């Protein structure tokens, strides 16, 4: 499973998991996590900000590089994953578990049908 | 970009090739981290085969070097020792360096990096010819470096009982020929370990013992954080052909003495010397955030006046868990400076050009 059955996923190689309360927790494909490799920071967002779809609202630290990690949809944020401060490496352990980057309130119900499922990803992948 | 002889072993390692002067070579195997923490505590291993092996030999092979070279290869009096040098230029800048080995009276080999190879033939070749040197460039040797605290007991295990016999206790910067693996105790990590050229038609099968000795394969992102946490120099960023050594924190390779030795650039340099020059020194960042290359480094003296100089190597150290990098800088800097990352003034500290020995933080 570098694709899991039953998240929502995006054009920038991020995923989306709706959860019990109606909020969606968000973070970084496999896919994506093997292309930035070993996170040795993140810098992410405050807790209440409100992001637009495509705004750029954290910044995953590599040995390598900086890379901007953007709103997959708009809303605002509810909470930020703390343990990334002490453990960025879970970005590219458990990118669909302890590796969740933060959790968002969507405001646009058009934008979250437009998200892809996992076979589509699977085949954006394929490419 | 050419697909390098190890090309199947390092996929079936797991590779993610990158373009690296002209040829694709591994940047990683899963994880630079990984690889790091494998040299630093037990052993990792990395495919040098596109460095550039040259034999020389004849009977003016040492006084052709003693000129050719900033430091004295004179100072290798037993079979097999080797040396780091510098080779500079007429103007003291730095053309490439290099490692030496002695091998007899007329018997001499150079290592040089793939990415000034033909620079450094050409430089080398030109001023061979008065000497009358028979010059070997062995692109038909492949080469492995493997490094850490059991890197050369792994290795053994390869080897046959004449190759365990002429390496045993074998000390660093000493080099041996033993069957058809050259031998070398040198690296590029600041850990114990070896480096081991032999034919490339024997390479892939070699490196493949070597995983199943328990060496982990490590790639291109390894080898910069781990020689830049040893305060080890990158051509090209470190120094260049504009750079002095001395400003390179190569000071310590230059061989003054004996004064009646004449080498390349020794004039200029002897000049530079008394001008004075800059400095290469460590900077630590301690604060959250990655030190890169080619940042304005800057200070402000007693008096009030800022002084800047420059960030030749940039990188996060797994092992001191900061950010580091090298810097060349005013004479006269003190144990803080500023880094300007973004359009933020970022504090560091400054230390020599060194971050860690034996495995540990030099703190």
């Amino acid at each position: 499973s570098n694709v899991p059955a039953e998240l929502k996923y995006s054009k920038e190689h991020e995923w989306l998991r709706k959860e019990a309360d109606g909020t969606y927790t968000v973070g970084i494909t496999e896919h994506a996590q093997e292309l930035l490799g070993d996170m040795v920071f993140v810098d992410l967002p405050e807790v209440g900000a409100t992001v637009s779809a495509g705004d750029d609202c954290a910044v995953a630290e590599s040995v390598k590089a900086a890379s901007d990690i953007y709103a997959p949809v708009s809303g605002e944020i509810v909470a930020v994953n703390d343990a990334l401060s002490d453990s960025p490496e879970l970005v590219n352990s458990e990118p669909y578990a302890g590796g969740w980057i933060f959790k968002i309130k969507a405001s646009d119900e058009s934008e979250l049908e437009s998200l892809l499922d996992a076979t589509a990803y699977e085949a954006l992948l394929e490419d | 970009a050419q697909q390098t002889p190890l090309y199947e072993q390092h996929t079936l390692c797991g590779a993610r090739m990158v373009d690296f002067h002209g040829w694709m070579m591994p940047l990683h195997y899963g994880s630079q981290i990984d690889e790091h923490h494998a040299v630093r505590t037990d052993a990792g291993m990395f495919d040098v085969s596109h460095m550039t092996i040259v034999d020389l030999r004849g009977s003016r092979t040492r006084e052709f070097l003693r000129y050719l070279l900033a430091n004295d290869v004179a100072k290798l009096t037993k079979s097999g020792k080797a040396l780091y040098s510098g080779m500079l230029n007429a103007s003291g800048g730095v053309i490439d360096d290099l490692i030496v080995y002695y091998f007899t009276e007329d018997f001499f080999r150079l290592v040089v990096n793939s990415a000034t190879r033909e620079k450094d033939l050409s430089w080398i070749t030109q001023h061979a010819e008065p000497f009358g040197i028979e010059i070997t460039v062995r692109d038909d040797l492949s080469m492995i470096a493997v490094q850490g605290p059991n890197a050369q007991a792994k290795a053994a295990t390869l080897f046959n009982d004449a190759q365990r016999q002429a390496v045993e206790g074998m000390k660093p910067f000493f080099g041996v020929q033993a069957g058809d693996l050259f031998i070398a105790t040198t690296g590029y990590t600041g850990e114990a370990g070896y480096e081991i050229a032999l034919p490339n038609e024997k390479a892939a099968d070699f490196w493949r013992a070597l995983v199943e000795a328990g060496v982990k394969p490590c790639g291109l992102g390894a080898r910069d954080t781990l020689r830049l946490e040893a305060g080890m120099n990158l051509y090209g960023q470190e120094m260049d052909e504009t750079i002095s050594p001395l400003a390179a924190n190569m000071g310590w390779t230059i061989a003054w003495e004996p004064a009646d030795r004449d080498f390349i650039g020794r004039e200029a340099l002897e000049v530079q010397r008394e001008h004075g020059t800059e400095k290469l020194v460590g900077l630590v960042m301690t604060e959250k955030g990655v030190l890169r290359n080619e940042l304005p480094v800057r200070f402000t003296d007693a008096q009030g006046n800022q002084h800047e100089g420059i960030i030749t190597s940039g990188t996060f150290s797994p092992t001191l868990g900061y950010s580091i990098a090298l810097a060349r800088v005013p004479e006269g800097i003190g144990e803080t400076a500023i880094v300007q990352i973004r359009n933020r003034e970022m504090p560091v500290k400054v230390t020599k050009p060194v971050f860690v020995r034996n495995g540990k933080a030099v703190a």
